[PDB]
RNA sequence: AUGAUGUCAUACUUAUCCUGUCCCUUUUUUUUCC
């Protein structure tokens, strides 16, 4: 389960929850050919572009922790 | 547990474990207690890890099993359980200490400290040890725990064979005996575990030991049979070819040695040095099975255990190369020899062998000797088992 | 093999001494002699046979009761359980507790062998499940739950969800407990019913209680939010609600808001 | 503070004694007025372990679907001495039960609970789903009413009860059907 | 084997057995409880 | 599509010896390739060039001719970034560019 | 004292003996034998050729995962050959 | 089976014997002043036979005399 | 109106158990003579 990232316990905070289901997300739209596609569409830049964004925004997203 | 502490616990058991008039059972069920005590104290037990060791250590040589099962588990509960240089610190007057016992048991107990919390972490006091330069003992000792280590983890040590490889080479060349024979083991006990891979690993170490295949007399000589056999499956036929076939000539001649060490070594050896795919048929059926049948198929052998599993081996793989009808046809007529594990065995071989070979390269009259043979065989059993009846 | 050579009456007195030999303390033994029960109840039919089965004490424990269980599974799949299940269900009836638990064990097994068939007489055990299910004593609970997680992973993706959702109401109280047995048992119900409802559902009843101020709903819900979380990690994402944003911190995924 | 803590949820109901004391309520308040989702059990902080026999002794033993009820497998089980029983192995009878074949193929195809948002806790049963506007059948037959019940005939006059402010019965200021003539 | 401490439900169950059956059948009341013999039960009642 | 199970990026030895398979984080796996006595594909047992809490941008196959093989593999920590409450990792953080070698004959991934 | 070693599953099929022979590996159930075992040959080696997934006896046949633990899909964990939290031998 | 005809007479006996025990919608056994539960109802009888059930039948019988 | 502490007692659970199993404990002052 430790190994399993991801994984929660009695003592997880806001910030790494919400943090982990980002990066799931993110992972989900380098996975889904179609949704990555609506992203390029509605803004408009490459599916590259897009996907290099989405990488720098891996760690980072919400920003700092607490 | 949590309530009274490991003091006042270990105090009133270790004397009860240390009891000169313990039987089994209650020997085992104090090793339950301690077990599950030690689920739980994680800190609490680093004072008393040597004052538990001293009494387990004698768990991991033992006639029965179930102890030694049992053993490597607490001590690996003990050490993953107290902490790495709790473990070493602890762990290190028991390396010089006179007597070779503490230091053996030590050793394994080194193995299995090592498979708990894994080589890399380990690693430098080991390549420290070997290299002491206040006497042979330790650098013995170490050497021992190389090959250990080598046998309880096995597989697994793939990662790491390079570096633990740099470590014990320096041994071969020592002046001391014990060292050079103990190391070489080792080398074996690795390559073995190495099943064939990481053959350059063993690289540098090669060189060295073919010289010395020369010039040594006595259980050294055949330890280093067993390293450069364990070897040969892991090298190249062409390389091999050449090395192989100077390792027949003192192969063949070391046959007629009394020690059994000696035996078994050779044995295996010729398991491997002629189950090699790079070796020729006729060489093998007019230069080895003749000698072989004679030294090797005698009485002496059988009754013994290992000897006569081994054994069992060697023959059927020798079936694998020259074919069916000789190793058989000449061992037909042992199916009529008075003993029973005698016959047990030769039967058990015909049974294999037969059994991966196929019954088609038979002849017909060998045919007669072989049903005449096993009725005769079967009817006579001491004992109930199925060895001659899967036969 | 041939099983007609002989006749029934030969057959049936087989039976009655095949039902003491459960008292094997070996496992192969139970084996071969409930592949053969299932047998002569294909030489038979089922009514008689399961009855001679529900005739039984339940006197000890295992070492066996829940082999003529097994039975009653085996049987019930022989011939087409589609006969037989009134006889069982109406066989809960009986105010003895042991082997009320005892045909709830049967249904478990039943679902495990039947797979796919149940996807009708799940409304017919539905019910009897929420009596079960509803604790008169822990077994119940237990056994129940466990019929729930075999009918669960037997029924996916037939379109029978709803009367399954219902009983996940009953079966959620019983989330909380120390008994080994009861809360594994739960945990293997929670994952079936994973499996079958689709993880929306399920996260909907665990979403209020990973952060809930108490340190065992915690430990607990997020127990099962790992469960949930393991497997189907790749569809979860739609499920998580919006969060707002605090001010070190934006919660807000817009990417979901993207407008064409 | 609890108090000024119900001034940041659009349903600040949701926050009860023991929320004050969370580790983030700044969220949990956000999260248990989530749309769709379901209460945690109330079991805990009580410490009766889930469950007492009170009201479980009171229950039939179980009562069968009208489908399987009509089948009439139910008259065919219902006593025996010892050595009738060893006689029953002796002599013994087949085909007690005789089941038709076709009645349980037919049965469960021919012939052959609650929504998402309910989940039950400990003690209820009946009583939320007895209440001012609606009674049982048999009390109706003490009555005698053809099919108001005529005490709120009398919530006419006196007015509105205080125990149920909320109150709507029929005709009044609520506008009835079967047995139940208030909401 | 069958010795053993005596329970306050074997004793009790002693005690409505001695009532309904009488003081001189003994092996009928063994026959109810478990891992007790008549003799043990009889110098158990005396 | 998870984030730590591989099948994301793909990479292969130009002389086709062994396959790398990769996730987005985590997990780094790597199948060898051998024909058959009959010059028939058959596929090894799998590797792991497990590296904990790192981000793979692309896995892109490396040109040695009949040597160990090696992987380029683009890679970003982020432990620098979730332990840093200022937010300076967030910058001054540059990602790693690392070639694992595979090694047939100790059969296992080393950085 | 009993648990499973959970290395990378490799290509070699699994191998049950006599006794646990019927067995699915995690459900402990003899139903539904539908796909096939994988553990590396870190834990079957050797002495572990066509050994006894669980008791350590020779293989007589090749354990068969059940239904149920495919839909859940625990069978894509790690090598489930027990081992004693002893050696393995 | 034997065993079987001695669960049968030790509720029998316990019948006899006997205002209450009971038995719930399970099979065990209960005294409904104490609320307890009973394997046996000889074994539940012996507590239906002790001294602490006697008293909590007393002190409901003042309670409710009062 | 079920808290805690007690080696009273009985039910019950897990298709757990009851047949598998001996194989690297071989550890010593090097020492087998055309
Ligand atoms: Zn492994
Ligand atoms: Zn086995
Ligand atoms: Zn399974
Ligand atoms: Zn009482």
């Amino acid at each position: 389960q430790s190994k399993y990232i991801g994984t929660g316990h009695a003592d997880t905070t806001k910030w790494e929850w919400l943090v982990n289901q980002h990066r799931d997300s993110y992972c989900s739209y380098m996975g889904h050919f179609d949704l990555l596609n609506y992203f390029a569409i509605a803004e408009n830049e490459s599916k590259a572009r897009v996907r290099f964004n989405l990488m720098e925004k891996m760690l980072q997203p919400c920003g700092p922790p607490a | 547990a949590r309530e009274f502490g490991a003091g006042p616990l270990f105090n009133q058991i270790l004397p009860l474990l240390m009891s000169p008039t313990l039987e089994d059972q209650e020997r085992h069920l104090l090793v339950k207690v301690i077990d599950r005590i030690l689920y739980k104290l994680d800190d609490l037990v680093r004072p008393y890890v040597h004052k538990i060791l001293v009494v387990i250590e004698p768990l991991l040589i033992d006639e029965d099993y179930y102890a030694r099962v049992e053993g490597r588990e607490i001590i690996s509960n003990l050490a993953k359980a107290a902490g790495l240089a709790t473990m070493i610190s602890t762990m290190r007057p028991d390396i010089d200490n006179m007597d070779e016992y503490v230091r053996n048991t030590t050793a394994r107990a080194f193995a299995v400290v090592a498979s708990a919390l894994g080589i890399p972490s380990l690693l430098p006091f080991l390549k420290a040890v070997c290299k002491s330069k206040k006497s042979w003992q330790a650098r013995h000792t170490g050497i021992k725990i190389v090959q250990q280590i080598a046998i309880l983890m096995g597989c697994a040590i793939l990662p790491h064979l390079r570096s633990l490889v740099e470590i014990i080479e320096h041994g071969l060349v020592d002046e001391q005996q014990k060292v050079r024979t103990i190391s070489a083991l080792a080398i074996a006990a690795l390559a073995e575990a190495a099943t064939p891979y990481g053959i350059e690993s063993f690289d540098s170490v090669l060189k060295p030991l073919w010289k010395g295949i020369r010039q040594h007399r006595g259980k050294g000589l055949a330890a280093f049979l067993k390293a450069i056999g364990y070897l040969i499956p892991l090298m190249d036929a062409e390389y091999a070819n050449y090395y192989t076939r100077e390792v027949m000539l003192i192969l063949i001649r070391e046959f007629q040695s009394p020690d059994e060490e000696m035996k078994k070594i050779v044995l295996k050896v010729v398991k491997q040095c002629c189950g090699t795919d790079g070796v020729e048929a006729n060489y093998i059926k007019t230069e080895i099975l003749p000698p072989f049948f004679k030294h090797f198929w005698q009485h002496r052998m059988a009754l013994d255990r290992r000897n006569y599993r081994q054994l069992v081996d060697t023959t059927v793989e020798l079936a694998n190369k020259v074919g069916a009808a000789e190793i058989i046809s000449r061992i037909v007529d042992d199916l009529k020899d008075e003993a029973e594990q005698y016959r047990k065995m030769v039967m058990e071989t015909i049974e294999k062998i037969m059994g991966n070979l196929g019954a088609a390269d038979i002849d017909h009259k060998l045919e007669e000797q072989l049903i005449d043979g096993i009725l005769y065989a079967f009817q006579e059993q001491t004992t109930e088992d199925s060895v001659m009846l899967n036969g | 093999r041939g099983a007609e050579y002989v006749s029934a009456r030969e057959w049936m007195r087989i039976c009655f001494e095949l039902l003491e030999l459960l008292k094997a303390h070996k496992k192969a033994i139970r084996r071969a002699t409930v592949n053969t029960f299932g047998y002569i109840a294909k030489a038979i039919g089922p009514h008689d046979v399961l009855a001679t089965l529900l005739n039984n004490l339940k006197v000890q424990e295992r070492q066996n009761r829940v082999c003529t269980t097994v039975a009653i599974a085996i049987v019930a799949e022989t011939c087409s359980p589609f006969t037989v299940l009134p006889a069982l269900m109406n066989e809960y009836r009986v105010p003895e507790l042991n082997v009320q638990n005892g045909v709830l064990k049967s249904l478990s097994f039943l679902f495990e062998y039947i797979g796919e068939m149940g996807k009708d007489y799940i409304y017919a055990v539905t019910p009897l499940l929420e009596d079960a299910l509803m604790d008169r004593d822990l077994v119940h609970r237990q056994t129940a739950s466990a019929v729930v997680q075999h009918m669960s992973l037997g029924v996916y993706g037939f379109g029978c969800e709803d009367s399954l959702n219902h009983l996940l109401n009953y079966v959620w109280p019983n989330v909380f407990e120390t008994s080994p047995h009861v809360i594994q048992a739960v945990m293997g119900a929670l994952e079936g019913l994973r499996v079958a409802i689709g993880p929306c559902r399920m996260l909907q009843y665990c979403l209020q209680g990973l952060f809930h101020p108490a340190r065992k709903v915690r430990d607990v819900y997020w127990k099962i939010y790992n469960s949930i979380y393991i497997g189907s990690q790749d569809a979860l994402i739609a499920h998580y609600p919006r969060i707002y944003n605090d001010d070190k911190n934006t919660y807000i995924r817009y990417e979901l808001d993207y407008i064409l | 503070t609890v108090a000024e803590l119900k001034q940041l949820v659009a349903r600040p109901d949701v926050v009860e004694m023991h929320d004050v004391t969370a580790q983030d309520p700044k969220l949990l308040v956000h999260l248990k007025a989530t749309r769709n989702s379901v209460p945690v059990p109330r079991h805990w902080c009580f410490k009766r372990k889930y469950l007492q026999g009170k009201r479980g002794i009171e229950k039939p033993p179980f009562e069968l679907p009208d489908f399987i009820k009509r089948t009439g497998i139910q008259e065919m089980r219902e006593q025996k001495t010892m050595k009738s029983k060893m006689r029953e192995k002796v002599r013994p009878k087949m085909g007690k039960i005789d089941i038709d074949y076709q009645k349980l193929h037919d049965a469960f195809f021919k012939w052959q609970l609650t929504i998402h948002g309910d989940l039950y806790y400990e003690g209820k049963e009946f009583e939320t789903r007895k209440k001012p506007g609606d009674l049982s059948d048999e009390l109706r037959i003490s009555l005698g009413m053809p099919v108001p019940p005529p005490w709120l005939i009398a919530m006419q006059r006196y007015g509105p009860p205080p125990s149920y402010p909320n109150l709507k019965i029929p005709g009044l200021n609520s506008p009835l059907y079967g047995d139940v003539f208030g909401t | 084997i069958k010795g053993g401490v005596w329970r306050n439900t074997e004793d009790e169950i002693l005690k409505a057995a001695v009532m309904k059956y009488g003081k001189n059948q003994w092996s009928r009341i063994a026959s109810l409880l478990h891992r007790k013999s008549a003799k043990q039960c009889k110098a158990r009642w005396y | 599509c998870r984030r730590i199970v591989p099948g994301q990026f793909l990479a292969v030895d130009p002389k086709g010896r062994a396959v790398m398979i990769s996730a987005i984080e985590k997990q780094k796996l790597v199948y060898i390739l051998n024909r058959d006595a009959a010059a028939r594909l058959t596929i090894s047992s799998p590797l792991e060039a497990h590296k904990a809490n790192t981000l793979v941008y692309h896995v892109v196959g490396v040109d040695v001719g009949f040597e160990n093989p090696m992987f380029a593999c683009l890679e970003m920590d982020y432990e620098e970034a979730d332990n840093d409450p200022t937010g300076e990792a967030a910058a001054n953080t540059q990602q790693t560019l690392t070639f694992y070698e595979l090694d047939l004959g100790l059969n296992h991934v080393v950085r | 004292d009993l648990i499973f070693c959970r290395k990378q599953a490799g290509v070699a099929i699994g191998r049950l003996c006599e006794k646990c022979d019927g067995k699915c590996v995690i459900c402990d159930s003899y139903v539904r034998p539908c796909t096939l075992v994988r553990i590396c040959d870190e834990c079957n080696y050797g002495s572990y050729q066509g050994r006894c997934v669980i008791c350590g006896g020779p293989g007589v046949s090749d354990a068969y995962y059940c239904k149920e633990c495919t839909i859940q899909e625990k069978d894509r964990d790690g090598c489930p050959k027990i081992v004693n939290l002893g050696s393995s031998k | 089976s034997s065993s079987e005809s001695n669960r049968d007479r030790r509720e029998r006996l316990r019948q006899l014997a006997l205002p209450y025990f009971m038995k719930n919608h399970l099979g065990s056994y209960e005294c409904k002043l104490c609320l307890t539960l009973h394997n046996n109802e000889g074994s539940y009888l012996a507590h239906t036979q002790g001294k602490k059930h006697q008293t909590n039948l007393a002190r409901r019988a003042a309670k409710e005399a009062k």
